[PDB]
């Protein structure tokens, strides 16, 4: 805790601030990728700041698209996480490192906020079901 | 003379008292922090147009002045872009000042008519084997890239550039359709690297114009950026009578940009997921690639397949739209072989002798038949043993195996990190080549002798030199002296080299920082507008 | 036998590898057709609405 923010909008909070908190822990990232420093940033669950998201367009009867989310569910993440960069040496040179966390359904990469954030981020991380009980732990695929 | 009136995400509706502009027109919106372009999408009734945003609308209150330019997004075009990045309304984001313009062309246009289209169907030729034999590109064609990561697809991007700028003189516009940003700055800076940009004074010598809509942009910019690409190569082909190379990365990109704007105007979606106009959103594109009787667009754009399902419908509605593939493998690239075109899961609608000739499409056609031969035994000789089988079958090993070294290539933009220089292939050399190594008039140089060069006349100078090796062999021996302690201390005394770095408990961090007090009470705006606490009673 | 049965379960792989394939393109059939058929039912729901 010496060098860890948390920012922790939980289940009983309000959707908009499911929404917002990777935003905010962005926002209070990006200080330390801004001064030259390096930044950490861990979205635990960006699958539920996404269901969050649908429930506030829902909700403000925005048009749903695919299973149920609306058009700029893909704009929201990429806007989000495009703000991980390492910067330049006329910038302080700063970085900030974003792990997005990304819970599947029985192992399929090809649900439509998954396919989202594989087609945003580097690379990926794929942590196998199988391979967890096979005693292989961490489960990485 | 506008004002606007609902802000509902990406998506503005402008309300204009006077006349409307145009559908697809650009409006600019007076008063704001960054230049808000908006695009007219239809005109609701009651005077008012709805419009999406190539930028972000935080910040954007309804009565907002809103300037109709009276034209769609216009961008700057001509010889003044090479070498630039532009954004999709046409500002410069590489930060080395404006952009000399020779024209200010409009995004939006119709496709060239039927009288003004090409019906020869010749072949580009590129100067890369593996591409000319057996996959050759249409001139005005499109071109699917099945790349990705690792397999040197940059290398063969910037390859395209220098060999269609170096032969044919035409220019090469890259659109980055939706690409992440730290990939499009390696492209940009692997651009400068190779020699394909040119900053500075010697800017005019560039080969390449990017323009790059970014992932973090809103769906609108990112559904309009591969027209900006379009308008800057169509200047290139329409006034400068040229060649020119576009590059659409990832069309799939395009397909979901133009699926999300049609998610967000309130359309119903069709089949899969997609937007009902999905044929005719592709088409509006890749209609625009062709040749005209001035030059042509010749168009290499990289294809994401879903969910590795070739009939879903945007790579399905693409595949109509595609002349040839580039399957780009990482088993080829694993065999060293560069580029690492798969040469048997590629694909041209160039490939038959009504538009090559008989001589090229036999010598094409027997090289695939030799490569598919090789390829279904070799679960016959990794399982039964290699001098297992027949000598006529070790011949078509041996052919296939020094074919399958030949279509590898030294790279002109690679040699300023791999030494070698890049070999131009010409179209005839490679036929007359591979048709020499197809009857078996090289059955007796090596298959080392069939590595990163040019043309037939070199793998025999290949086989030369490394048969001059043999005689400088016996110049020296080999050994590895002082066993203990030549260089290899005590582990003390290599502790006892490094060099201490300085640690500090105090990290610091207030450098720099303004440090505000942040108040406690909500602060409001009364309805003069000033800063005011909360009126303490509900 | 030992050579009949590396020839045997070399068509065993070749019919475990059509059928695979055949299976492969009717369950992409299902994966369209579900997210057509759920994208059919939100329309649906959403335009009684408005």
């Amino acid at each position: 805790m010496r060098y860890t923010i948390m920012v922790s909008a939980t289940a009983s909070d309000a959707a908009p601030l499911q929404f917002l908190a990777p935003y905010s822990g962005c926002a209070m990232a990006e200080y330390f990728r801004d001064t030259g420093k390096h930044g950490l940033i861990i979205y635990d669950d960006l699958s539920k700041q996404s269901v969050a998201y649908r429930q506030m367009s829902l909700l403000l009867r925005r048009p749903p698209g695919r299973e149920a989310f609306p058009g700029d569910v893909f704009y929201l993440h990429s806007r989000l996480l495009e703000r991980a960069a390492k910067l330049s040496k006329e910038l302080g040179g700063g970085s900030l490192t974003a792990f997005p966390v990304i819970e599947t359904q029985a192992g399929d990469v090809s649900a439509y906020i998954a396919t989202n954030v594989i087609s945003i981020t580097d690379g990926q991380i794929f942590l196998e079901t199988e391979l967890f009980y096979k005693g292989i732990r961490p489960a990485l695929n | 003379a506008g004002y606007v009136s609902q802000v509902i995400g990406p998506v503005v509706d402008v309300r204009f008292d006077g006349e409307l502009p145009s559908i697809l027109s650009s409006l600019e919106v007076e008063g704001h922090s960054v230049r808000l372009v908006l695009e007219v999408a239809q005109h609701m009734g009651d005077n008012t147009v709805r419009c999406i945003a190539m930028d972000s609308t935080d910040g954007l209150v309804r009565g907002q002045k809103v300037v109709d330019t009276g034209s769609p997004i216009k961008v700057p075009v001509g010889r003044g872009t090479l070498g630039r990045i532009m954004n999709v309304i046409g500002e410069p984001v590489d930060e080395q000042g404006p952009i000399d313009a020779a024209d200010i062309w409009s995004i939006h246009r119709e496709a060239p008519e039927f009288t003004e289209q090409s019906t020869e169907q010749e072949i580009l030729v590129t100067g890369i084997k593996v591409v000319d034999l057996l996959a050759p590109y249409q001139r005005g064609g499109k071109i699917g890239l099945f790349g990705g990561a690792g397999v040197g697809k940059t290398v063969l991007i910037m390859e395209l550039i220098n060999n269609v700028a170096k032969a044919h003189g035409g220019f090469s516009v890259f659109a980055g359709v939706g690409e992440r940003t730290r990939e499009g700055n390696d492209l940009y800076r692997e651009m400068i690297e190779s020699g394909v940009i040119k900053l500075g004074a010697e800017r005019g010598n560039s080969k390449c114009t990017l323009v790059y809509g970014q992932m973090n942009e809103p769906p609108g910019a990112r559904a309009r950026v591969a027209l900006t690409g379009l308008t800057v190569a169509e200047y290139f082909r329409d006034i400068e009578g040229q060649d020119v190379l576009l590059f659409v990365d990832n069309i799939f990109r395009f397909t979901q940009a133009n699926s999300e704007v049609s998610a967000l105007l309130g359309r119903i979606p069709s089949a899969v997921g997609y937007q009902p106009t999905l044929a005719t959103d592709l088409g509006g594109l890749q209609e625009r690639i062709t040749t005209t009787t001035k030059g042509s667009i010749t168009s290499v754009q990289a294809v994401y397949v879903p969910a590795d399902d070739l009939t879903d419908p945007a790579p399905a509605t693409t595949f109509a739209h595609l002349d040839a593939t580039t399957v780009l493998s990482r088993s080829i690239a694993e065999l060293g072989i560069y580029p690492a075109v798969d040469p048997l899961d590629s694909t041209s609608r160039m490939l038959n002798p009504n538009v090559i000739g008989a001589e090229h499409y036999n010598v094409a056609r027997g090289v695939q038949k030799v490569l598919q031969d090789y390829k279904n035994l070799q679960d016959i000789i990794a399982i039964l043993g290699m001098d297992e089988l027949s000598e006529e079958d070790k011949l078509t090993v041996a052919r296939a195996r020094k074919i399958q070294r030949f279509l590898s290539q030294p790279f002109q933009v690679a040699e300023v990190f791999t030494g070698t220089p890049g070999k131009y292939v010409d179209l005839a050399d490679t036929i007359s080549g591979f048709q020499g190594v197809l009857t078996g008039k090289y059955d007796d140089l090596p298959e080392m002798a069939f590595y990163m060069v040019g043309d037939i006349k070199e793998v025999k100078e290949k086989a030369d030199k490394m048969a001059k090796d043999i005689a400088s062999r016996k110049e020296a021996d080999n050994k590895k002296v002082s066993e203990e302690l030549k260089d290899i201390p005590s582990l003390d005394k290599l502790v006892s080299e490094i060099k201490e770095v300085v640690i500090e408990e105090d990290d610091g961090l207030e450098e720099d920082f303004k440090a505000e007090a942040l108040s406690s009470e909500t602060v409001v705006l009364n309805e003069e507008g000033k800063s005011v606490p909360l009126p303490k009673k509900n | 036998e030992h050579a009949s049965r590396m020839s045997a379960m070399e068509n065993s792989t070749k019919s475990a590898g059509e059928m695979l394939g055949k299976l492969t393109l009717d369950y992409n059939r299902k994966r369209q057709a579900t997210i057509t058929t759920e994208l059919i039912e939100i329309i649906a729901g959403a335009s009684a609405l408005m």
